[PDB]
């Protein structure tokens, strides 16, 4: 049929099946089921598979990238479609421990990574001198070498974007409590979680409400399920700036 | 950062905005006058629009310049769409910038 | 505790309520509005019910924020039954929570 | 008697307060493998208490600079980890992992009342922060066997000590 | 009691002027529990308020009570019952610790990572003038 003639039929057959809201079906379940339909259709040999395990593959927490609704309405509408679905905002942003896991690889420029850090810190932090409860986001980068990661941290300190990472001096063991103080510190703009081992030790040290926002391109991690996750696949790292 | 203004007190129909830093003098001349539109938010997605009702800039011998702006909320801007009715509560402090042309246009186009 | 509000001054038809600690940020947006209903009590059984008349939130650099609420004691609720009063005296300090839906419905139904 | 050797060393080179003026005081203590960790900590606490003014009444605060040499990095980093757990807040120009030496962090920590003293890892960071401090700098050396080389343009004292324990009452 | 009052008077500062108060930690060994509780009961009667980590009857040992009592201006000192209460208190304290040991015949074993001083006195009466 037509392109519009099948949109309002595919949503309802999974809306009542999972008993979820509108954004949890059209942006979250319709999008993931489109490529897993396309992946077996684009295969050279195995075209027809049984859909017994198809309903559990689309129920993963990751919001999968869809190329067909990227070339259709462009990058100015697909990134605008993800912004009001899982990056919902209010007038007053509560002092929550928000975690931003961004995926950084060798072909991504440091400068394009640097602009997203400035975008995340501006929107998700209130370091005001008149706050009684200041808050700052936590940032985690993965998939890159330590030498390429340390160059990003070194550049951010020269442009007066002061952060903390749990290592106040050389040879220091990782201190979670340095990151918790940096959450409530008005002079610390954000927190830089170095790796996964430093990540999971920080979740146990936080008693306030915790949110995780993961943006990646191919590699994703196993965030614990009792938290709220947002896992969004993008093409290039500059797409992350327009969503947060 | 050219303009550093912040909501320091909130009434049901009134906002008090203190300009902490004013690096660009042109912003105060044309965008901080009485009747001008301000964008009151802690984020770029959802905001609260306000109209400048009154202002006073008091300078003294040894202390910092006290630039205070009175504003009244008029509506709410969500994802580029304006919603009339300034009964929404913005919890202070909130970062204040002059409103863009698209935000002022959306006051009358959207309603 | 999501909200820690408390009556600090009592007048014959007025209550002055100090929000000492606000945590949810959604209680203030919807349940602490200019026409909202509050339950004023030191126990869950017998309470005052008040309509907010006015409010003012103020933030300063060093001291804590001053979120002050004006309310008027429209009546009395005892054990799920509301008695329209206006003169019942509450001795401060009194713990203040937003009124539940069944308490607000009880205003116009129990008379 | 041993009380006389301490009294001679306390007055010959070290002064009791050096007029309590805000100066870039450098305390170079020669740490050995044989020296126990906790007797270094007693010397650090005594140096920090006597040679800093972090009270709120002052407007010209100062903090000492600490440098250690002759020891491995295994027990050097172990000493720094213990001092941080006991709320003796210091800085060494390495605010994050994989950071270059930032001598301006030692400059701000000198005037910071919340930073008790400044650690210096080795020689290369010691000469780098020497050119970053513009105010008057004095170097105090307490060594047993090995003496470091100090630039000749700085006011320096060199005090020989029988062990590490007698450094504590000299300062 | 005369020794405890002299230790508390000299090695604590609980004045309202300061903002960094401190109180000493007291540990006794080599005695029975009968006269240990008699000493604790008499000190609490004369408004020398202390904590030993047992805020109520049948309580497990709470070193957090000694954390708060160390910085509390209304709590004059801290009591430690025996060696198991002492070692667990040392791990809970993060700040610098010093062990001041006064003994006549038997000396207690102290972890070597702590600054220790050992004083051997002729009898207990010399401790109040030494300290």
């Amino acid at each position: 049929k037509s392109f519009d003639d099948q949109k309002k039929e595919t949503i309802q057959i999974i809306k009542n099946h999972f008993q979820c809201e509108d954004y949890e079906a059209e942006h979250y379940l319709y999008s993931n089921a489109f490529r897993k339909t396309y992946d077996i259709s684009c295969n050279k040999k195995d075209r027809r598979i049984k859909k017994s395990d198809f309903v559990e593959s689309i129920n993963k927490s990751k919001v999968l990238f869809n190329i067909w609704f990227y070339q259709y309405e462009g990058r100015k509408e697909y990134l605008r479609k993800l912004k009001e679905s899982f990056i919902r905002r209010s007038v007053n942003t509560s002092p929550y421990a928000r975690f931003f896991i961004l995926e950084f690889q060798d072909k991504t420029d440091i400068k394009t990574v640097k602009d997203c850090i400035y975008k995340i810190q501006s929107n998700w932090s209130n370091l005001s001198k008149r706050t009684d409860r200041p808050y700052s986001p936590f940032l985690l980068f993965h998939g890159t070498s330590d030498a390429n990661l340390y160059e990003l941290k070194n550049q951010l300190f020269n442009e007066d974007l002061i952060f903390t990472d749990g290592y106040p001096f050389k040879g220091s063991v990782f201190t979670p409590k340095m990151l918790i103080e940096g959450f409530s510190n008005k002079e610390i703009h954000f927190q830089f979680i170095n790796d996964i081992d430093d990540f999971n030790e920080t979740l146990n040290s936080i008693n306030i409400r915790k949110e995780v926002y993961q943006f990646y391109t191919e590699n994703c991690l196993d965030i614990p399920s009792q938290l709220p996750q947002v896992n969004i696949q993008v093409k290039d790292f500059a797409d992350i700036k327009e969503i947060v | 950062n050219d303009i550093n203004a912040e909501v320091v007190s909130v009434s049901p129909n009134k906002l008090k905005i203190s300009v902490d830093d004013l690096e660009e003098f042109k912003i105060a001349e044309e965008k901080l006058g009485v009747g001008s539109y301000l964008r009151v938010s802690d984020n770029q997605d959802v905001a609260l629009l306000a109209i400048i009702d009154n202002f006073s800039i008091e300078v003294k011998e040894s202390q910092k310049q006290k630039y205070m702006i009175e504003a009244s909320p008029i509506g709410l801007v969500k994802n580029g769409k304006f919603y009339r009715g300034g009964d929404s509560l913005a919890l202070p402090p909130k970062k204040v910038e002059p409103a863009k042309l698209d935000e002022i246009i959306s006051i009358y186009s959207d309603s």
